[PDB]
DNA sequence: TAATGCTTGTGCCTTTATTAAAGAGGAAAGTTGCGGTGGATTAAAGCACCATCGTGCGGAGAATACGATAAGGCTCTTGCTTCATTTGAAGTTATTGACAGTTGAATCGAGCCGCTCAATTGGTCAATTATGGAGTCAATAAAGG
DNA sequence: CCTTTATTGACTCCATAATTGACCAATTGAGCGGCTCGATTCAACTGTCAATAACTTCAAATGAAGCAAGAGCCTTATCGTATTCTCCGCACGATGGTGCTTTAATCCACCGCAACTTTCCTCTTTAATAAAGGCACAAGCATTA
């Protein structure tokens, strides 16, 4: 069967930020399991905060939360500041 | 008159406030040092009295237990006095 | 609010240091437990913050305080 | 048809992180498009991070790929990405340091 | 109407179990009974244990009702219950213990 | 609103374990706290081996898996012997 | 199979040492070092064949190891 | 002949391994000790290849920072020899 | 040894405050019935996992000479403990005023569910480029002089 | 400072293996519609949080005297280190046998949903008894002799 990774997306990204840098098979697959780690945290976290305010439905506020709680200091404002700007391109559309 | 030699009354609290359950910090100016923590965060913050207490507890356990920890680094160096060396190799090794 | 960290007192940090069984002190070992004391309280205090926040409240709450110490694995009992 | 992820300018993908957090949710649970972009971006953000600081790890070795030992020196290099990735990367090694008093 | 406590032989609820179990089931979960039953016991027996270790700890002190010192002694006194039980317990304060060399 | 704990539950095997000792109500609700969160490692432990296998039904086996997982040694086998005692003696009945 | 932990030479140790900044070595070092390494062993495996239980199997797979790893907070990278 | 004094090679190896990335800890052996760890749990086990390279990979990694932490415990008691007291006390501060 | 100040363990009355016992009623568990999804069963293919064989060389084991590190002891001096006095601020109690948390109703914004199309993503194959191996040279450091 | 020697970076070239780019399928994301439900808004109101004032008395601040613990230094002896030699077993390559894992089809079994009942658990209330306070006492301890 199929098994969904991370690695178009990633290589995408490493295209955009060094065009001539390559990566090799084993450092993409620890990029996939760090993305891998991010999301689950990330998932668990908002599921934590839904649960605690009694709210079934999961919106970017409660990942902005799970954000503001999970990563540290200036790379949470920048993620914030980051998936801000992208929630307002994507209402924007 | 009558004195005690050093490190005889250090004992006796050693054993007194290991056999209490009491808080050692006083209330109201860890209230207000909890308040100047987080005025920093949001202004115009309001406390509960449960949240500060909670605090407390959890503040003074965690220093009992880094200071445990400090207590066994100054063993390990082959002294009885604790020293801030001491909290920060058992800070260093907690991962703090 | 200003020098509040000095209203945790040296007999306070003394008497910390007794029940967790330290027999002789330095003299710069309040300093440093008040350092300490501040680091350990902001962490707590900004996930607390953050909790308050998120559910719209300005009132900081025992559950926030107990969420935030579960988060950094220091679970306190006796709050809810 | 337009992909949300161009709609929301990203290359993560909107619709399978959307899909993985239906997934996730627990005793019937909601997710919003809006909480799928923001966690796209996210990931995106933290993703293109590390590959920048990996690039320049890979970079300053004069080499041009990278690997997990540039993996790992981007991460410990930075005290952000240090205290956000506790884990361990396989072939990594680690960080060149000998303490003063062992010279 | 005989409760599923009851057919167990448990005093812990077995049906709030179960709906507790459900409501923190994720994606269209399913629980079924046996767990709950499980759940329950496992749960009956921690609180057994802890409260037999607890009476005895308070026995040894000469009272007849349990406090959080008496906790806090029954389950640092046991190497699995400290081992589970990591929390901090208000009010337990610490175990009485000096160290040699500072005597 | 009603608040539901496990009080009631927690003095029943108190009376069955130690018949002439009570227990104070910050005691109860340290108990009360402890069963909470073992109740909660249990469920996220169960959670994660469904996941795993693609099962979506928890059984007694997760439950039993979980226990092993979480618990430490000799209680890990203890609560597992009563677990089993308590199904079998459902199932029976 | 028998004195195995022995085949974890003494230049295996010193070369883990050596990769740690540590510039001397005791004598005892290596049985300490033996002995850690079978406890934390012992763990993994445990948790790792509790895994593998779990999905009626008889081979441990590498992603048993890596759960059992995650478990303990030792995640580990490069095996999925 | 030609000598190093003490501690001159053995600098030399500190550099060279924390440079390399390779596994310090011969294959063979460790998959023996791991299959007679596990034989204690469970009779007859199988081995995939990828789990006994993830143990090994992660028992050197642990060993490494454990050795890390007991060459800052030796560094604390004024000696550049670690001992297995220091291995003792920064597990113990670990919590191990 | 030993007296003697001294702190802590120990016994008895208070009382009080903290727990045990009861009532309504409402919230939820049990019962019955049914539909449909999921877990147990069975068979089959393939590959991966283990056991065997040869070899051969690199790494491990062991012994040697030895230097330098760790431990022990002695000194001294300064930093921390213990005690006594004054004070100043935490704790208690009583009061109050308003801010904010919480609950309840309407409702509108939005996410789930079905089904189809089709465009993106994944597995496989050929190769070309970056990386490592092998070898020699030069720059760097180390150790005795 | 010097000189000789061991170590390692660097430079070169060649093998090679590991990544990149292209092609078919298959799979799931997007589109569009319908529908229900849950998140937002508004408002009332009550719970409690912050601010105030007065009193008290207990713990904190400070200083004096002094002791003993930590740090520095000197010595020694033993124990880890660097080097050399022998050998041995790990690693690589090749092979075969099989068992066990994964997948696919079937079927039954058991769990979710719905509505009703009934009964069990959870605030509210009132009594009661166990324990902390207060006061006096006894004794193990510490201290100097």
């Amino acid at each position: 069967k199929n098994v969904e990774t991370y690695k178009i997306y990633i290589f995408k990204v490493l295209k955009q930020v060094h065009p001539d840098i390559g990566i090799s098979s084993k450092a993409m697959g620890i990029m996939n399991s760090f993305i891998n780690d991010i999301f689950e945290k990330l998932a668990q976290e908002s599921s934590k905060l839904a649960r605690y305010n009694k709210k079934p439905t999961i919106t970017s506020r409660e990942i902005q939360t799970a954000v503001r709680l999970v990563l540290p200091g200036e790379l949470a404002k920048h993620a914030v500041s980051e998936g801000t700007k992208a929630v307002t391109k994507f209402t924007s559309s | 008159p009558h004195r005690f030699r050093p490190g005889t009354v250090a004992l006796r609290e050693i054993r007194k406030y290991q056999k209490s359950t009491e808080l050692l910090i006083r209330k109201l100016p860890f209230q207000r040092l909890v308040r100047e923590i987080a005025q920093d965060f949001k202004t115009d913050l309001r406390f509960q009295s449960s949240a500060v207490a909670a605090l407390q507890e959890a503040a003074e356990a965690y220093l009992v237990g880094l200071f445990e920890d400090t207590n066994l680094c100054a063993i390990h160096a082959k002294r009885v006095t604790i020293m801030p060396k001491d909290i920060q190799l058992a800070r260093r090794i907690r991962g703090e | 609010l200003r020098d509040n960290i000095q209203g945790i007192t040296k007999p306070a940090i003394r008497r910390l240091a007794r029940r967790g069984g330290v027999k002789r002190i330095s003299g710069l070992i309040y300093e440093e437990t008040r350092g300490v004391l501040k680091i350990f309280l902001e962490n707590v205090i900004r996930d607390a913050v953050t909790y308050t926040e998120h559910a719209r409240r300005k009132t900081v709450t025992a559950m926030d305080v107990v969420y935030a110490l579960k988060r950094q694995g220091r679970t306190l009992y006796g709050f809810g | 048809p337009i992909t949300r992820s161009s709609r929301a300018g990203l290359q993560f993908p909107v619709g399978r992180v959307h899909r993985l957090l239906k997934t996730r949710s627990t005793a019937h649970g909601r997710v919003g498009a809006t909480a799928a972009v923001y966690t796209a971006a996210i990931l995106e953000y933290l993703t293109a991070e590390v590959l920048e600081l990996a690039g320049n790890a890979s970079k300053d070795l004069k080499v041009k790929r990278i690997s997990p030992r540039h993996l790992q020196l981007a991460i410990r290099g930075d005290e952000e990405l240090d205290t956000l990735i506790k884990g361990t990367i396989a072939g990594g090694g680690v960080i060149p340091h000998i303490h003063k008093s062992l010279i």
